[PDB]
């Protein structure tokens, strides 16, 4: 990860921003010439639990569904799942959109080719997060792709999102454009782990204490409530480290799933680049998001002789640590990996609580940390197995199944029809070669089901180009085999009951790629609609009742043939779709849209 | 017509071919028509009739095949060009018009004394010209008849003194041996291949006493009578072809000693036996035998526990028998073997221990073993291995023993898919 | 390897310790020790949160305890097996036992059964099993009464599946706290092949004495200890129970105990059926053994034996006093409160060969074992035991993707060889006849091998090498079912022509593969979970046994030509006739193949032969009545 060390200028701009964030709703916009002429925009942060911290709302966690229209690419493309993120945070930065003029100061900055960043404090650089993910999703779906990344510096920002919304971020790209710096006793970061809705009196309280405008002059010291918050934090973040490690870690039992159902888990999770403040020369660079999970923990573990009053009043005053950032990053700071570093150190020696970067962690922290690493090299191997034997036999039998359809276009005959006969040996050869590809197909989809790939699989252009290839050639004869085998009258219609998964997914990639509707590109499946048009013609349905099924199928005809999309081999006037063109009623032939694709 | 412009012109071009060529093409056309003729048989009678024990005969065959002559049709799942394997693996099919040249050049000849004798109809009663010309006999070295449902009167008197080689074949249920038969004192091959659907007996067993000096048989879709105490030694007989036989253990009941009836028996090739429990142990008695090949045998449980005492066997092809499970210890003291073949056994659980002992090895057909998944240490002994056929799961298993042995090599080969078992 | 394997119990552990489930389920248990001398069970309360928290219920089997205690122990009069199918009531499971072969039925308790049977005597353990219905449901209990709640809870679960027709059942757990073995290893196979066994946890204290004295032979089992330590938990008969504990030497008891469950831990590797000289009592479900130090989780039978004679054997410091079973049995609270607070500790160490060696070690820290005894030594390697070695599940699902895309040509080939024949006599028929071998042969090499793909699918299965969601999958299942829809006949048609169904028996009921009957059953499953008459023939026939009963019937009618007997052939014909309408109704459907309908298959000539027959005089007024 070469990307990891901070430029000359990256550092210059996070100092800039560290100044506006701790000074000596209502956006502030700062505007600087150095390195590069950039604009700042500064969020407030949020001192009340209710509604902004939590909302009100029966879930325990206050997780709301992301908006379609505001975040369209933060869901999963192959299963099309919506991500989650926090509700009262969603909500903040809606009313900003619509209510504040700050839609107007981003298009300004744009305007002047000054690249923008986002900062903020606490709850403050929560919001940045959102914000900076706004803009690039308006700029990805323009054609105006020049545009600068945006800058997305927090200082302990609490954790927002969810598992499907840090995905989505990786296998665009994103997460290198934002920047998170967290002190390792830092509470603020750990808090939307304890349940919020549930204990909002707790939540409250520590927030009065960490509030510059609040004032806590209580003679007695900490009350109470904030010492049996702290406690129960610890032990919320140890269930929640130690259930996301067995999934890394191979443990795989049949317990697990009951206990999920009876015990509360959080489902925020790490987003983006996490530099924790081990020290002051030193910034540990953590890129894994499990990684940065399983040290919210073990760097909060009590001393051996250390009470947890003295120790939530430590975690407490770290949240106002982050002012000494800008005086030190203007000097050299080593970017000491820490994945790297832990995996490097050899097993059993110095298994002790060593510095390793500065932080002493405990014995099963080394372990959890060397198991993170050993599963992000295991996935990175996987891709290289599919990157290599299998992309080679793909690629064969796409060519030997394009003679299939290259030597029945010569006989003015169509591949879809021979292929539904299976009379010569040319279509058992071809169905031999489709159950090969399918076999590929589905162990790559099966892998990325359960993420045994890197996020970036789904987007790179090779794999999207040769996807499209093979769905354009191979589902008209997974539709031919379909109908062919009386499939239809048992379980239902192909469009509907019985389709491929791997089908679903490789239109999705083409969809999200072009930036288009999705659903829309159904140009593969054109023959399972006509065939069903058919079926229910000869099942007692006469041709006034499904005229209006026709006319649409008709429509998306001519539409495809014009980008191409659409099969040379429907019109070569001996498919089953010209015959039964020809045998309808003489008023619909003679004013239709495609009566002149038809080979008259 | 195209007698002269066509296939005159064809019949030039073989004129141009001179002697031994000219005759195996006549030979070829004496066979029955649109007929799969397997390779082995085809060299066998070449080799009896022109003398070609020599690869003469197949670099002549070779010859014929490089200039559209005759069809060679191969096996896709064969890596093996022309060794001993593809040896008996490939067909010979000839074009229409060619047999047609053929038939029109033996008809050049004489009706009677001829060279060849062709009948080219399916009529059930024979030839009545050669009925007129019954009177003098010919001395025809290759006849051919084709006659349905033919019973003892359904014959007349013929004579063949310079035969060597006769073609009959039928579709019916059962079959009389022609009187005329008791002719050919010099005859060294038969053949008996049955059109019919349902299972052909045979008639006049003494027939066969009759016959001297025979040395090839190839039956086909014919149950075999049982051999009763009378000896009847077939000493010339050297090579036995059975396919699609069954022998509904006629042999099982028959105890004669095989070492006089078959004593010069070389090669043994059952194939498409569908009733075969078990093979007896006669034919362990036979130290003359050295090529077996059981072939699609789906009920062949165990081999017989004696296979050691041949003491001469040196090339074994039992595959396509998924009911057989082990392989009797007795093949580990089999010297002189060289070929190995086990492909294509489902079912085989695992090899003998003694492997090592198998001397002078050079090639091991195992693909299509998915059961079997361990080999014995013994094979990493093996210092005449040059070439194993094998899956890719077995690859690891010879990883260890490609190390000690520097000259074995380990072929991948994967399943192919075809639909030539239709065409039939 | 070692070094790319991590050890995960203690994690397990950790997570089992943070959450404040046990924490709750002991609040209960010592609710209901403290006053629940009432014939009504612990209060199930519900903490407030019913949406929040499920409802807890307790379960203290203290009475039982005084009644068994009023009739004396004897040596295993209360600890007899009983079985489930054929003795007490095997209504309240019959899932469990349905199908009970091998080493006796699941097996249970008495004492166990008797409290139960108690419980289910009073109506309000009824209305409370009414009222908890379609919630989740942790139940709880100390001693042999959470033994009991395991068993209440067992019952639940028995029933869920009757109301779980369509959805998915709802979770309910049972910890039972601390309980001595309920069922043999019969019980557990039961539980497991049920997918029922992530439903339990036990909590064993490190040096408690009840949980590992059933392991000891019957004969010897102290009775008296393990009923008065159930009457300890009772506030202030009991004078001679309480003079029994008295009258025990605690380290001879501790020594006998001891090696009882040396002798026991090491039978498992030399499996010895021959011989069950030792008590039958095994652990079933998941074994969290507790410590001051930690806790680790172990689901493995055997390891779970194992871990608890190491953790057993291992003892303190001689320094330490003898540890008494009342203490060590009724300190559970303090252990609760204390295991999260060690492990919230962060302790600073004071030659690991990997990783693994690191975790083992820490785990056994964790369980409470002491390192510098011997004892450890075996512990580590049977911990090595355990685990398993191999490729993730997922890895497994992924080449067998490719497995059966590479397999599925054989099926391509059986489909042409049925459509080849599937105009004259149907591919049933030409396999049954063996017609053209030089296809017939090739057709069986190709279901030969499809079976060998099949049945090592399910070994894999069986093995728990694949994931667990592997029978809830589209993909798998329906390929399942296109493979027996289209070679089951090929295998009837195998099946009847060497003559089985006279001699192993009928197909149906004895000949049946289980690779069917699980496709079946998974096709049933993934239809529950989840018509325009059909206007021609079906590809393959919806029925995958309709052939076997097409020959039964044939059987019966050939039978029936011959009978004399009036009591017998009306039933054959009573028989004959529902096949008949059974027939005529899929045929009228057109859920049949065309094969099917083919003038010379085996279903015309039946037909034509039960047309014959009806023909009879005596059959006609046979079937008259009818
Ligand atoms: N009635 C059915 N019978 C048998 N298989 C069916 C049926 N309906 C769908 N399928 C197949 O079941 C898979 C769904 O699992 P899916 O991939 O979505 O994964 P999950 O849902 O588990 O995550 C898809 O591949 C469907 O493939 C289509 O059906 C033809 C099967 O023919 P084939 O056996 O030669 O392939 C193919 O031609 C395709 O038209």
């Amino acid at each position: 990860p070469a990307a990891a060390a901070l430029s000359d200028d990256d550092r210059l701009v996070v100092a800039h921003c560290a100044a506006l964030s701790f000074p000596p709703a209502s956006f502030q916009v700062h505007h600087a010439s150095h390195p590069y002429p950039c604009a700042a925009f500064a969020f407030p942060p949020s001192w009340s639990a209710a509604p902004g911290w939590a909302a009100a709302g029966r879930a325990a966690f206050g997780d709301a569904e992301v908006d379609p229209s505001l975040f369209p690419s933060l869901r999963s493309v192959g299963s099309g799942v919506p991500a989650r993120a926090n509700a009262a945070f969603l909500a903040s930065f809606g009313a900003l959109l619509d209510g504040s003029p700050l839609q107007s100061e981003v298009s300004r900055a744009v305007a002047e080719e000054k690249r923008i960043v986002f900062t903020g404090h606490s709850s403050g650089g929560s919001i940045a997060t959102l914000a900076a993910i706004w803009f690039l999703e308006t700029c990805t779906r323009r054609g105006s792709v020049n545009q600068a990344h945006p800058f997305c510096v927090t200082f302990g920002a609490p954790l927002v999102g969810d598992n499907t919304f840090n995905n989505a971020v990786r296998r665009e790209g994103w997460s290198q454009c934002i920047l998170n710096f967290v002190v390792p006793v830092d509470i603020i970061p750990r808090i939307p782990l304890t349940p919020l809705a549930s204990a909002t009196e707790g939540i409250q309280a520590v927030l009065d204490w960490l509030s510059p405008q609040t004032p806590n002059f209580s003679p007695s010291g900490m009350p109470l409530i904030i010492s049996q918050f702290y406690e129960n934090l610890l032990r919320s973040t140890l269930s929640i480290a130690s259930y996301e490690a067995c999934s890394f870690m191979g443990c795989t039992s049949s317990i697990l799933g009951t206990l999920t159902s009876f015990i509360e888990l959080s489902p925020y999770r790490p987003c983006g680049t996490y530099l924790f403040l081990t020290s002051s020369e030193q910034l540990a660079v953590l890129t894994n998001s499990d990684a940065v999970l399983q040290l919210l923990f073990y760097c909060l573990q009590l001393d051996p002789q250390q009470q947890l009053r003295d120790a939530a009043e430590r975690s407490l005053s770290a949240h106002w640590q982050y002012e000494p950032i800008k005086q030190s990053m203007m000097q050299e700071i080593v970017c000491v990996d820490y994945l790297g570093v832990v995996s490097s150190t050899l097993p059993g020696r110095q298994m002790s609580s060593t510095i390793v970067g500065g932080l002493e962690l405990s014995k099963e922290a080394m372990l959890s940390l060397s198991a993170a690493g050993q599963w992000e090299k295991q996935r990175e191997t996987n891709q290289a197995k599919i990157d290599g034997a299998s992309c080679t036999k793909i690629r064969e039998a796409l060519k030997s199944l394009n003679e299939y359809k290259r030597t029945c276009e010569l006989h003015e005959v169509s591949y879809y029809d021979s292929f539904k006969l299976q009379r010569e040996v040319h279509d058992f050869n071809a169905n031999v070669s489709r159950l090969e590809l399918a076999g590929l197909w589905d162990e790559i989809v099966e892998m990325l089901r359960r993420r045994e790939l890197p996020d970036g699989f789904e987007s790179r252009q090779d794999w999207v180009n040769l996807g499209t290839l093979y769905r354009r050639l191979v589902e008209p004869l997974d539709i031919a085999n379909y109908y062919r085998h009386s499939k239809n009258e048992d379980t239902g219609s192909y469009l509907s009951k019985g389709r491929p998964r791997r089908y679903k997914y490789t239109q999705e990639w083409h969809e999200q790629s072009q930036r288009i509707s999705f659903g829309s590109s159904l140009e593969s499946c054109f023959w399972a609609m006509a065939e069903e048009l058919q079926a229910e013609i000869a099942n007692g349905k006469t041709f006034e009742d499904v005229r209006d099924r026709v006319v649409k199928l008709e429509s998306d005809a001519h539409g495809w043939s014009m980008s191409g999309s659409l099969g040379k081999d429907i019109f070569l006037s001996r498919s089953s779709f010209v015959i039964w063109w020809k045998t309808l009623p003489e008023n619909h032939r003679s004013a239709s849209c495609i009566a002149k694709l038809v080979p008259w | 017509s195209h007698e002269t412009k066509l296939l005159e012109r064809m019949a030039a071009s073989i004129e141009c071919l001179s002697g031994k060529v000219r005759e195996c093409f006549l030979d070829l056309g004496c066979f029955p028509e649109d007929k799969k003729i397997p390779l082995d048989v085809l060299i066998n009678i070449w080799m009896e009739i022109h003398d070609l024990d020599e690869p003469d005969a197949f670099a002549i065959l070779v010859e014929l095949s490089n200039k559209n002559l005759l069809t060679l049709v191969n096996d896709a799942q064969n890596k093996a060009g022309d060794l001993y394997s593809s040896y008996h693996d490939f067909s010979v099919t000839q074009h229409d018009v060619l047999r047609d040249l053929a038939l029109h050049m033996s008809g050049r000849d004489a009706l009677n004394n001829r060279r060849r004798l062709v009948m080219p109809r399916r009529e059930e009663s024979l030839p009545k010209d050669w009925q007129r010309n019954k009177d003098t006999p010919f001395e025809a070295q290759i006849v051919s008849i084709h006659t349905g449902e033919m019973k003892e009167s359904d014959w007349f008197q013929m004579s063949f003194p310079k035969a060597e080689v006769l073609i009959l074949n039928f579709a019916s249920s059962v079959y009389y041996l022609p009187p005329f038969i008791a002719t050919m004192q010099n005859l060294k091959a038969l053949v008996l291949i049955n059109y019919g659907t349902i299972s052909a007996t045979l008639d006049n067993l003494s027939a066969f006493t009759t016959l001297s000096d025979l040395r090839s048989l190839w039956l086909e879709k014919i149950t075999l009578p049982p051999l009763p105490k009378t000896t009847i030694p077939l000493k010339n007989l050297r090579k036995i072809s059975l396919v699609l036989c069954e022998l509904t253990n006629s042999l099982r009941g028959s105890k004669v000693d095989l070492s006089m009836t078959f004593p010069r028996l070389s090669n043994l090739t059952i194939d498409h036996c569908i009733d075969l429990k078990e093979l007896p142990s006669s034919i362990c008695e036979i130290s003359s035998l050295e090529s077996i090949s059981i072939s699609n045998c789906h009920d062949l449980t165990e081999l017989p526990y004696e296979l050691g005492k041949l003491h001469c066997l040196s090339i074994l092809r039992v595959y396509a028998c998924p009911a057989l499970w082990r392989l009797p210890p007795s093949v580990c003291s089999l010297k002189r073997l060289k070929y190995l073949d086990i492909s294509q056994c489902v079912n085989l659980t695992d090899l003998p221990e003694e492997l090592g002992h198998l001397t002078s090895l050079e090639k091991i057909d195992m693909r299509e073993c998915s059961r079997l998944r361990s080999l014995p240490r013994s094979s990493s002994s093996l210092k005449s291995l040059g070439h194993v056929v094998c899956d890719e799961e077995t690859a690891l298993l010879w990883r260890e023993a490609e190390q000690v042995i520097p000259d074995l090599r380990v072929q991948v080969a994967e399943e192919c898919y075809n639909l030539d078992w239709l065409v039939d | 390897e070692e070094n790319s394997m991590f050890e995960t119990s203690h994690v397990l552990g950790a997570l089992l310790a943070s959450s404040p489930l046990l924490a709750r389920a002991w609040d209960r248990c010592a609710a209901a020790a403290d006053g629940g001398a009432s014939s009504l069970g612990f209060v199930h309360g519900g903490g407030g949160g019913g949406e929040g928290e499920p409802v807890c219920v307790a379960f203290s089997g203290v009475q039982a305890a005084l009644s068994a205690a009023a009739g004396g122990g004897g040596g295993a009069e209360i600890f007899k097996p009983v079985g489930l199918r054929g003795d007490a009531a095997g209504r309240l499971f019959a899932p469990l036992v349905a199908a009970e072969a091998g080493g006796e039925p699941v097996a249970v308790q008495a004492l166990a059964l008797q409290g139960f049977l108690r419980l289910c005597r009073s109506p309000e353990f009824q209305v409370l099993l009414n009222q908890i219905r379609g919630k989740a449901v942790v139940f709880t209990g100390h001693s042999l009464g959470g033994a009991i709640a395991a068993l209440v809870a067992l019952h639940y679960l028995c029933t869920s599946s009757s109301s779980s027709a369509f959805a998915p059942a709802p979770p309910v757990l049972c910890v039972t706290f601390g309980s001595p073995l309920l069922g043999n290893q019969a019980l557990s196979r039961a539980i497991l092949r049920e997918r029922w066994a992530g439903n339990f946890c036990h909590v064993v204290s490190q040096h408690d004495v009840v949980p590992r004295l059933l392991f000891c032979p019957l004969n010897v089992i102290p009775v008296h200890i393990v009923v008065g330590m159930q009457l300890h938990q009772l506030p202030v008969v009991v004078a001679t129970v309480t003079a029994r504990m008295a009258d025990t030497n605690q380290e001879s008891l501790r020594q006998l105990i001891q090696e009882h469950a040396g002798e026991a831990a090491i039978e498992q590797k030399l499996a010895a059926p021959e011989i069950p000289s030792g008590s039958p009592y095994r652990p079933f479900g998941a074994y969290v053994l507790c410590s001051p130090d930690g806790a680790a989780c172990v689901d493995n039978p055997t390891a779970a034996v194992q871990m608890l004679y190491a953790t057993f054997a291992a003892r303190r410091a001689p320094e330490t006093g003898a540890v008494p079973p009342e203490a060590a049995h009724s300190c559970y609270g303090d252990l609760v409160l204390s295991m999260p607070h060690h492990l919230l500790l962060k302790r600073r160490l004071g030659p690991a060969a990997s990783n693994y060696d690191v975790g083992i070690s820490i785990a056994l820290e964790a369980s409470g074992i002491t390192g510098e005894a011997t004892e450890a030594a075996p512990a580590r390697q049977w911990l090595k035991t355990s685990k398993r070695v191999g490729r993730s599940p997922s890895l497994n699902c992924a080449s067998l993707a490719t497995r059966l895309g590479r397999i599925t040509p054989c099926r391509a080939q059986i489909e042409w060889y049925k459509a080849l024949f599937d105009a004259n006599t149907g591919y049933y028929d030409a396999f049954k006849q063996r017609l053209s071998p030089k296809k017939f042969s090739k057709a069986n090499m190709y279901r030969i091998k499809l079976a060998q793909f099949w049945d090592g699918v399910l070994s894999m299965l069986d093995t728990s090498q694949l994931p667990y969601d592997f029978h809830r999958r589209a993909k798998w299942v329906n390929a399942a079912h296109f493979y027996q829809l289209l070679v089951e006949p090929l295998d009837i048609a195998d099946y009847h022509r060497n003559n089985l169904h006279r001699t192993r028996g009928s197909y149906i009921t004895h000949g049946r593969e289980r690779r069917y009957e699980l496709f079946d059953k998974w096709w049933k499953q993934k239809g529950c979970t989840d018509t325009a008459r059909r206007s021609k023939f079906a590809g393959l026939t919806q029925d995958p046994c309709f052939w076997a009963r097409v020959e039964e019937a044939r059987e019966q009618t050939e039978s029936a030509k011959s009978e004399r007997d009036m009591t017998s052939l009306a039933r054959m014909l009573e028989d004959l006739h529902k096949f008949e309408r059974h027939s005529s109704e899929l045929v009228e459907n057109k859920e049949v193949s065309i094969d099917v309908v083919a003038p010379q298959s085996s279903y015309s000539l039946w037909v034509k032969e039960w047309n014959e027959l009806k023909l009879r005089e005596e059959v006609r007024t046979i079937l008259f009545q009818f």
